[PDB]
């Protein structure tokens, strides 16, 4: 099991 | 003994997928995001313990857990695949979780992005008091 | 709000009726009793405010109210009739009650005494919290 990184990403459709 | 109840909750599973302007270095052509949530900003955290997203084993560290909302994974890749999603309940009795086999599909360059939504209804018959109250806070 | 709740409660309505060994003065030939209760000694008083039995207008004081169990009327008379029963709930919201038209029938001497049971199921959709808890104590 892996927590996901807190790296923020730009929105997309 | 005279009384009984059925509690229903609504979940929304879904995903967005977009052909990237430019492939990544590994040759990933798409960005996508997959999620579990409640309809219309409803708070499922009251009864959801965690969500496990089982990514294809081509992905490193494929088994991704979110204990807290938003219950989602964002990734880049080159191919659609079937993505088992496990929603675990803040429950002390069967069922402790439910599994959805989520179809994480990509469309080709030339097509508009994927924006898919799949509604799911859960029914719990005669939950415990503790759980019933959790479900009904949601 | 993405959760919902249906609460079901089971009631038993019924009656006994017996040809008396000797008619009364007024010509009453039969003794009978009619009742509302929970199946299997369940306690419906948790959510029931009162039961009103509407006896035929031939009876004195035809409107019989029971605030406490056992929810029943015992009487003597000469004929069956349709006996509206109103079960009022301990809530502050619709529905406040439910009405059953109970067929209080007699058998004639020569035939066995009446012992009738009628099962009824109430369904409450998304009761208030207060009421939901009352129902589910039963
Ligand atoms: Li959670
Ligand atoms: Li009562």
């Amino acid at each position: 099991l892996t927590k996901p990184t807190l790296k923020r990403k730009k929105p997309f459709l | 003994m005279a009384s009984s109840c059925a509690v229903q909750v609504k979940l929304e599973l879904g995903h967005r997928a977009q052909v990237r302007k430019k492939p990544t270095v590994e040759g990933f052509t798409h960005d996508w995001m997959v999620f579990v949530r409640g309809p219309e900003h409803s708070n499922i955290q009251h009864f959801v313990e965690k969500v496990v997203f089982h990514l294809h084993e081509s992905f490193p560290r494929p088994k991704r857990v979110c204990k807290d909302p938003p219950y989602k994974v964002e990734e880049s890749g080159y191919a659609g695949f079937i993505l088992p999603i496990e929603v675990y309940f803040k429950n002390k009795e069967e069922p402790r979780k439910v599994r959805f086999d989520y179809d994480l599909f990509l469309h080709l360059e030339g097509h508009p992005p994927v924006n898919h939504l799949r509604c799911e209804k859960l029914t719990f018959n005669n939950p415990t008091e503790d759980f019933r109250r959790k479900l009904l806070k949601a």
